[PDB]
RNA sequence: AAAUAUUAUGAACAAUUUAAAAAUUAAUCUGUUUAACUAAAAUGUUAUAUAUAAUAAUCUAGUAUUUUAAUGGUAUAUUUUUAGUAGGUAAAUGAAAAGUAUAAAUGGAUAUAACUUAAUAU
């Protein structure tokens, strides 16, 4: 939990995502698709963002 | 003589037979804390009662039972603890050998340590209560309702804890019943 | 004599009390609400708007 | 911690000995004084009650000693218990033999 | 920093023997606040005791019934009262003698009973009476 | 000098071998038993003693969910005046005693305040006499003492206070 | 060394502390 | 002062009663392997000409 | 510990550490467990509810804690339940309620009282309980179940009296006198005792007892007369009987 | 008088030395005993070897005695798997001597570990239970043999049922916590109404 | 360090007394003075009722001793209902039970009476076979 | 009082105390302002006013401590 | 029957607030004059805050009510140990008393300055401002206690020669005013 | 006895009660009618 | 404070000083034993191995990365600031009404050199 919290990862609900068996962050379909109707329009937000959304939809 | 008394009638015949049965003492006696109840005998530093007579024990700091425990802060009042002086006499010798190796010196000092034995004959217990108390919020309840309890207890398990050690699951979802029911 | 009123302690008179909590506690697998998805992907995008 | 940081008057509460423990008037516009003015002016206890006596348990100092032997107050006072030559001792000044 | 890492091995005490001297040092520095005090205070009769005052907050003390009395405000409020409450102050082991102003036939218990004597006190744990009244006599 | 021969001497039954047989080496034996039990008795025993008590009383309270330090200073906050002895026969005779003490002491109870210190009432200041009546503080303060003689413990008496403060005037002669 | 009274000191036993009786009436008279 | 076995306390944790190098790690340790001819357990780093 | 213990210098090298019934005992509870994995126990159905309790009775005997395993335990007392709820329909005798009473008697020994059983011997009447019942149950602490179990020994010697068969007579006896001991009450256990006349019996049973048990029977008005009624202060007794 | 014979049971005798979970003496007890299962995953060895001696030697229990031996049994798992902060499996040595000249060995914890890692677990036990029961030999000896290492999760106490031991570090501490600054939420009535 | 340069050292005897368990710390918790230190919250804490008294003391009321042993019985058979009970299981049931039902004190060991009892379970197959009441009566 | 000079155990046994954890209570004169300031650091001193004092024992406001004083044997 | 005061008269402050209101608790840190370092009272602490002056047994309901009383009521008597403990208690009245009636006299006579502490106490603490405009062995003690307790040390006779008579002057161009500088 | 001969004095007897707890699993099979031997 | 008895327990250099060794290669010296019982009781030896540091690359000197504990903040708890009982008091000069005999069957006057004497036992 030290090197976690010292690394500055945070601990979100499973509905957002999880730590898989492998120890890789998967992310919820339905997290990614509410993160996508949030940050359409920002600067940040490119087509490779709605390729992986499709992708985890 | 156990009579519970209380402003408010539904905790006091919900309360009152609770106090039924035999009862401990923990009383404060001669610098000593004994842990009476009903029949025992305790031998406690030297009292200047002749044998064969009744006396009360003042100190109390605390009276409980089979149903309750009243937690006196830092004593108890209305308890009666009355018990008779069967003896008195001294306990068994101490014996205290000083002696430097340096001088031709001994000293030797007797300690009969005296002492009165008494048997408690009666423990008594009227208590005069205010409310319900709540114990995490720290208050003093206006009402009282014995089918809820006042203070719900619930699982440590919220799961983000990985390597929070977990014990057996019938122990850790368990759920307690109603007393005062 | 050595005697109890209310009974003399046993190996198995506390061994199935556990610890408990004082309040509700917010669980891990939980359906979050409308409100609970609104500020969980707003804190994840104010998180990944400062990283990029 | 052995260095306690707490106001010395709680070192000696006054809680249980108020100025009526001096002056049992002084609510009062009366200054009658009632101390115990040293321990050695205690003349022992005494019995509340007829019907609840002291014990007979003897201490050390009270238990321990020897029988009296008539001394020379005693023999001149009454000369009758003047009855052996044990009776007739030197003067008290000598203590005995070294 | 090779003064300081090298004093960080010179230290001849642990650090809760270090914290226990401090304590002390404060404690000394405590009671040198304490006699910076002045003497006395001026005060006045209508103003409660607790106005001037030159004072770990929002917590009870164990001086709480001490503190509620030096802020009721005073109970002589003029001169005038005091004297007044205090001409009927009397004194009863007094050396010397006593006016008869208001009665007379009220005898005294001194003079009642002499000086040797004393009433018979109930001797019990809860009262404790001056015994040996000769002893009393310097 | 003084070696307490005579009364070690009966006590050579206790020891084995040439110090019962012998009288010089038991007499030794028995005066140095007797001189190290009583420096035991004297600076080391409490110590053990207390730390058996302190340690039964730390595994009672961690049954429970706390250590004997937050238990002690608790105890001590609440003003329960609970010696470790007895602590400790509750935990091993009253369980349920010693777990309502633990939960006394976890919540959030107000402890009792402290001791106040004794007021003088207003009656004191009153001009008297104010030009065969009782003083006023003298009236209030035996009215206290009549009102405390009926708190404790029921009596005959009553629980009235007037007509037990009116009792000179049940003994008084009406001339 | 003098001693101060400062602390409390528990009273000493003296023969003077011996509990009298009673002068009792008979029961004759 | 030695309080306990070279597993809990080691050989020179004797000496932390003592101001200087001796409360810090030494640099070398020849407690492993071949014994020393004389005896030596420990070797701190040099100070200037001086090593303990 | 000629067996538990071996040295490297060369002691106890041929006494330690037999393995002489290790293999056995585990085929032979591999057998009981393997119906649970097949889920049908075809040594179980092959045994007779006698040989079930003998079969149960062996495992708790050689397992040296005196306890068996409680997979084996439970397996056992479910096949045999079973049995009983499937066969005490039909026809069903007394030596078939003997078998019960002495399977219950083995679960109460290997630690574990079976309720269901108990229950059963308590509530079903019409037929007098055996030894074993009541050796059973004068181990539990239950006051309502020790007070049936004591009518209950009454009506099975009431019924042995009156068949006149002294082998159950003696063996309820025996049973009774355990019973009796564990009982809490010394007046209702001494009364029935005493109405039941255990002592002649018990004496008479023995092998040179009886010119002996016959005296006591004839004597026993006069020694219950000199038998104190209380067993405490008995120096204080006996000092004011000398003043007497 | 009381007296111990010098004619001793020895370790080359052949009666041998006995096992004092089978012994039967006034001070031994075994009726009241619980069977825990300690988890030797991810926690430190000294810490793991403390927490299993507190209920070895049954200062856990509230009527503990230290002249009657009554604790409870621990079957410790996963021994494989016990940790050691740095590298100290190569720098804390285990010492012992024998009744020769030059017979000392000072081995390492990795040696130790590669031989047997049971035995390290049995040393550190040793080491807290000589840490308050080292006067005698029975209090030394009876603990130790209440206490099951198994380098796996495989054991044979299945029957026992033991459960599983949770203990809870008491280095919690955070050394420090500042508080988060949060939008301040204003009620209506609060500006002057 | 208490031992200086100047000053002699000495071995002092290991203190070997029992000693408390250390407890985690909670700064802000043990600062405010409303919270006390001590943390226990446990099953039985809502049957653990608290009632104020006139004295100033705390009247606790509490489910009695057989009640607290009941609920951990019923525990137990909660946690042994899914895979069965073991010898342990059942034999910590009995004592239970005992326990809840003695009112009494017991100074014989457990094992006795199945010592005894052990000709029960084990059969002899000869002509010197023991069943209940076995005397030369009978034979 | 005793591990320090003999100037310090006289200026405390000016202030009446003769051992480890004993307490007094003395005016605010400078002879004992100048004791406490020479012992400032073996003794832990606390200051009650005289309406202070008259409030913490029970004694009325119009009665003052000299009359008290003369009263006392 | 049971006895329980923690005062001479039995009064105390309300123990439980009214109905449904947040309750008052003490002070939990120790009371030292610093903000920091704050420390939980300790058990000793809690006792002298409740009145029992240290440890138990002593200056406390524990020791002054009666231990124990008969059946019909009647008290028990007054024991050695108990008058000596009221003879201690009436002490420390009469200490109390004389200290009040010395300081009152002095008040009365002028013997109470205008200036805070001692010559020395001014002389060593730079906290406080600056105010301008029979036998005879005993005796010598306290004058050469006087003499070693008086100053502690001595300005360098490299700048006044004590010796010759010379002092040195206060120099206070660069004081301050707010005593803030000494209280942080 | 030392330290190792008193663990090895402990814990022979339960390495070969492991031992036979292994071999438990084996002999599980030859119950079920069908016997394999143990195939490395 | 007097009148009386005894007094041999034994230090060389240096530094400082009409004020402090404060020069640690310096000590400034009389040790040490001292305890009625039962309880109470506040005390301290842990380690932190990387910041003028550590881990790394380019090129003829620049730079990259690291998780830098704060020095009164960080608790409570662990063995010497207290009572009750005993119990004259503030520690070193023998006890005996039984031969000191009118007392003559149940008087324990019982005196208590651990080493130079004599016998005995091992
Ligand atoms: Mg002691
Ligand atoms: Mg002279
Ligand atoms: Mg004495
Ligand atoms: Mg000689
Ligand atoms: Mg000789």
């Amino acid at each position: 939990e030290r090197q976690f919290h010292l690394l500055g990862y945070v601990k979100w609900p499973k509905e957002i995502g999880f730590y898989n068996a492998g120890d890789n962050f998967e992310l919820t379909p339905q997290a990614a698709y509410r993160i996508y109707k949030q940050n359409c329009d920002e600067t940040f937000w490119t087509r490779l963002h709605n390729e992986k959304t499709i992708i985890h939809l | 003589a156990n009579g519970l008394r209380c402003p408010d009638a539904l905790i006091t015949r919900t309360l009152n037979p609770l106090l039924n049965g035999p009862k401990f003492a923990v009383i404060y006696c001669g610098n000593h804390q004994y842990k009476v109840a009903v029949g025992d005998v305790i031998a406690v530093q030297r009292l200047r009662v002749e044998i064969g007579s009744h006396i009360a024990l003042k100190k109390v700091l605390m009276v409980g039972g089979p149903r309750f425990t009243a937690i006196g802060r830092p004593l108890l009042e209305g308890v009666r603890v009355t018990a008779q002086v069967e003896e008195q006499k001294r306990m068994r010798n101490v014996v205290s050998l000083f002696a430097t190796p340096g001088r031709r010196h001994v000293r030797w000092v007797d300690a009969p340590h005296a002492a009165t034995i008494i048997r408690i004959c009666e423990i008594f217990y009227s208590p005069n209560v205010v409310g319900e108390l709540d114990k995490y919020k720290g208050e003093l309840l206006e009402t009282f309702t014995p089918g809820q309890h006042t203070n719900p207890v619930y699982p440590v398990d919220d799961g983000y804890d990985v390597f929070r050690k977990k014990d057996k699951e019938a122990m850790e979802n368990a759920t307690t019943f109603l007393d005062l029911l | 004599q050595r005697r109890s009123v209310q009974g003399t302690w046993n190996p198995w008179l506390w061994n199935y009390e556990t610890e408990r909590r004082r309040t509700e506690a917010p669980q891990w697998r939980r359906k979050l609400s409308e409100k609970e998805w609104d500020y969980y992907v707003g804190q994840y995008s104010a998180q990944m708007k400062q990283e990029e | 911690r052995y260095r306690l940081f707490h106001p010395r008057r709680e070192a000696i509460p006054m809680h249980m000995c108020p100025a009526k423990t001096i002056f049992p008037l002084i609510n009062s516009n009366n200054l009658l004084v009632k101390t115990r003015n040293s321990w050695e002016d205690f003349t022992g206890r005494k019995e509340f009650d007829e019907d609840h006596p002291l014990p007979v348990v003897g201490s050390r100092l009270n238990g321990r000693t020897t029988q009296h032997k008539w001394n020379h107050w005693d023999q001149y006072l009454n000369p009758q218990i003047t009855q052996s030559i044990k009776d007739l001792t030197p003067t008290p000044e000598y203590v005995g033999m070294r | 920093r090779y003064r300081t890492a090298w004093r960080e091995l010179l230290h001849p005490l642990p650090v809760r023997a270090r914290k226990m001297e401090w304590l002390k040092r404060d404690a000394v520095e405590e009671n040198e606040e304490i006699l910076r005090r002045p003497y006395y205070t001026i005060k006045s009769y209508a103003l409660p005791p607790a106005v001037g005052r030159q004072e770990i907050r929002g917590g009870m003390h164990s001086s709480h019934s001490l503190d509620l009395i030096m802020r009721q405000p005073r109970r002589v409020k003029t001169p005038e009262q005091l004297r007044a409450l205090r001409d009927r102050l009397r004194f009863i082991g007094v050396t010397g003698p006593m006016p008869q102003a208001t009665s007379v036939s009220t005898k005294s218990y001194t003079d009642t009973y002499g000086s040797r004597l004393r009433p018979r006190y109930p001797e019990s744990w809860d009262t404790v009476p001056p015994h040996q009244p000769s002893r009393e006599l310097l | 000098h003084y070696r307490a021969k005579l009364e070690l001497d009966r006590i050579r039954s206790m020891l084995r071998g040439r110090a019962r047989l012998e009288r010089k080496v038991g007499l030794k034996r028995l005066f140095f038993l007797m001189r190290t039990q009583t420096r035991y008795r004297v600076e080391q025993q409490a110590h053990w003693e207390r730390a058996i008590v302190r340690k039964n009383v730390d595994s009672a309270a961690r049954e429970h969910g706390t250590g004997w330090q937050h238990l002690r200073n608790e105890l001590g906050r609440q003003n329960v005046m609970l010696l470790p002895r007895s602590q400790q026969l509750l935990a091993q005779y009253e369980p349920l005693a010693f777990r309502a003490v633990v939960e006394l002491c976890a919540s959030r109870i107000p402890p009792p305040p402290p001791p106040v210190v004794a007021s003088v009432p207003e009656e004191s200041y009153t001009l008297w006499p104010p030009a065969s009546l009782s003083h006023p503080a003298a009236r209030v303060e035996l009215r206290c003492g009549v009102e405390r003689v009926l708190r404790r413990g029921p009596s005959g008496l009553g629980n009235n206070v007037n007509e037990l403060i009116d009792a000179w005037k049940e003994f008084d002669v009406s001339p | 060394v003098t001693r101060l009274y400062t602390s409390y000191y528990t009273g000493v036993l003296y023969p003077n502390q011996l509990v009298q009786p009673k002068q009792r009436l008979p029961a004759d008279v | 002062v030695q309080t306990g076995s070279p597993t809990h306390q080691r050989e020179y944790e004797r000496f932390h009663h003592l101001p200087g190098d001796v409360r810090t790690r030494p640099q070398f340790d020849f407690t492993f392997g071949e014994t020393r001819a004389d005896r030596v357990m420990f070797a701190w780093r040099k100070r200037g000409d001086l090593q303990l | 510990n000629r067996a538990d213990y071996r040295h490297a210098i060369g002691v106890n090298h041929s006494t330690a550490f037999w393995g002489t019934g290790e293999e056995l005992y585990d085929f032979m509870v591999e057998l009981l467990r393997v119906e649970d994995d097949g889920r049908i126990p075809t040594m179980l159905d092959l045994c007779t509810r006698e040989q079930m309790v003998d079969l149960l009775s062996g495992f708790c005997g050689v397992m040296p804690c005196g306890k068996a395993v409680g997979d084996v335990f439970k397996t056992i007392t479910d096949a045999f339940l079973r049995r009983v709820r499937n066969d005490i329909s039909g026809p069903w005798s007394a030596h078939d309620w003997a078998i019960v009473e002495r399977m219950y008697l083995v679960t109460v020994l290997c630690d574990a009282g079976n309720n269901e059983i108990l229950q059963l011997l308590l509530s079903d009447t019409a037929s007098p309980r055996g030894p074993d019942f009541f050796a059973a149950v004068s181990r539990t602490k239950d006051t309502p179940t020790k007070k049936r179990a004591l009518c209950l020994l009454q009506e099975a010697i009431d019924n042995a009296s009156a068949k006149a068969d002294k082998v159950t007579l003696l063996g309820l006896l025996e049973s009774g006198s355990e019973f009796l001991l564990s009982l809490v009450d010394k007046g209702v256990a001494h009364t029935f005792a005493t109405q039941n006349l255990f002592d002649y019996r018990i004496l008479n049973s023995f092998l040179h007892c009886s010119l002996v048990a016959d005296r006591l029977r004839v004597e026993q008005s006069v020694i219950t007369s000199l038998i104190p009624s209380s067993l405490r202060d008995v120096q204080v007794q006996m000092l004011m009987s000398n003043e007497r | 008088a009381p007296f111990k014979s010098v004619l001793r049971r020895h370790k080359h005798h052949p009666e041998g030395l006995p096992l004092y979970n089978d012994m039967s003496k006034q001070w031994l007890c075994r009726e009241g005993e619980r069977w825990w299962l300690l988890d030797a995953r991810g926690e430190q060895l000294p810490r793991v070897a403390a927490v299993a001696a507190q209920y070895i030697t049954g200062q856990h229990r509230p009527d503990f005695t230290p002249g009657m031996i009554t604790g409870d049994h621990v079957v410790i798992v996963n021994i494989k798997d016990v940790v050691m902060v740095g590298d100290q499996w190569i720098r804390v040595p285990i010492t012992w001597q024998t009744a020769y000249p030059g017979g000392k060995y000072r081995i390492r914890l990795t040696d130790m570990y590669e031989r047997d890692p049971c035995m390290l677990m049995w040393w550190f036990l040793k080491d807290e239970v000589n840490r308050h029961f080292v006067r005698k030999l029975k209090t030394r000896i009876a603990p130790l043999e209440k206490a099951w290492l198994y380098e796996d999760s495989i054991h044979p106490h299945a029957d026992k049922n033991p459960r599983p031991l949770c203990w809870t570090d008491p280095e919690v501490k955070g050394w420090k916590y500042r508080d988060p600054q949060f939008i301040r939420r204003w009620k209506p009535n609060e500006f002057m109404h | 360090g208490f031992g200086g340069f100047g000053m002699s050292v000495y071995t002092p005897k290991k203190d070997r007394r029992f000693r408390v368990q250390p407890l985690p710390s909670l700064h802000a918790n043990s600062l405010a003075d409303d919270t006390p230190l001590v943390t226990t919250t446990r099953t039985l804490s809502p049957n653990f009722r608290a009632f104020a008294l006139q004295d100033g003391g705390v009247f606790f009321t509490h489910p009695s001793h057989e009640q607290v042993m009941r609920v951990g019985q019923n525990i137990l058979a909660e946690e042994t209902k899914a895979t069965g009970m073991t010898s342990m299981d059942t034999y910590v049931n009995s004592r239970i039970q005992s326990i809840i039902a003695e009112n009494t004190v017991e100074n014989v060991a457990l094992s006795h009476w199945r010592r005894r009892h052990m000709w029960n379970l084990v059969r002899t197959h000869g002509k010197l076979q023991r069943h209940w009441g076995v005397s030369d009566a009978t034979k | 009082p005793f591990k320090h000079s003999w100037e310090v155990n006289r200026m405390l046994r000016e202030l009446r105390l003769e051992f480890k954890g004993q307490t007094t209570i003395v005016p605010d004169i400078p002879q004992v302002r100048k004791r406490i300031w020479r012992v400032r650091h073996i003794v832990k001193v606390d200051v009650l006013d005289l309406d202070e004092a008259k409030a913490l024992i029970g004694v009325p406001e119009h009665i003052s401590f000299t009359d008290l004083a003369s009263q006392l044997p | 029957y049971s006895e329980a005061r923690s005062n001479y008269d039995g009064t105390s402050l309300p123990a439980w607030p009214a109905p449904g209101k947040k309750p008052t608790y003490p002070a939990a840190l120790s009371e030292l004059r610093l903000p920091q370092p704050r420390m939980r009272k300790t058990r000793t602490e809690w006792m002298y805050y409740h009145g029992h002056g240290g440890c138990p047994g002593k200056y406390g309901p524990s020791r002054e009510i009666a231990d124990f009383e008969y059946a019909d009521g009647t008290p028990a008597s007054i024991s050695g140990r108990r008058f000596a403990f009221k003879h201690h208690q009436d002490h420390l009245l009469v200490q109390l008393i004389r200290a009040a009636a010395t300081v009152e006299r002095y008040d009365a006579s002028g013997l109470l300055p205008r200036i805070p502490g001692t010559a020395e106490q001014r002389n060593w603490d730079p906290a406080i401002p600056l105010f301008l405009d029979g036998t005879m062995v005993s005796h010598v003690c306290s004058r050469v206690v006087d003499e070693r307790m008086g100053t502690p040390t001595h300005t360098p006779n490299e700048l006044a020669n004590r010796h010759e008579g010379e002092t040195l002057e206060a120099n206070t161009m660069f004081a301050t005013n707010d005593p803030s500088a000494f209280v942080s | 006895d030392s330290f190792k001969e008193h663990y090895h004095r402990v814990h022979l007897p339960r390495r070969l009660a492991l031992q036979r707890y292994a071999r438990q699993q084996s002999l599980r099979n030859a119950a079920k009618g069908n016997v394999k031997a143990e195939e490395v």
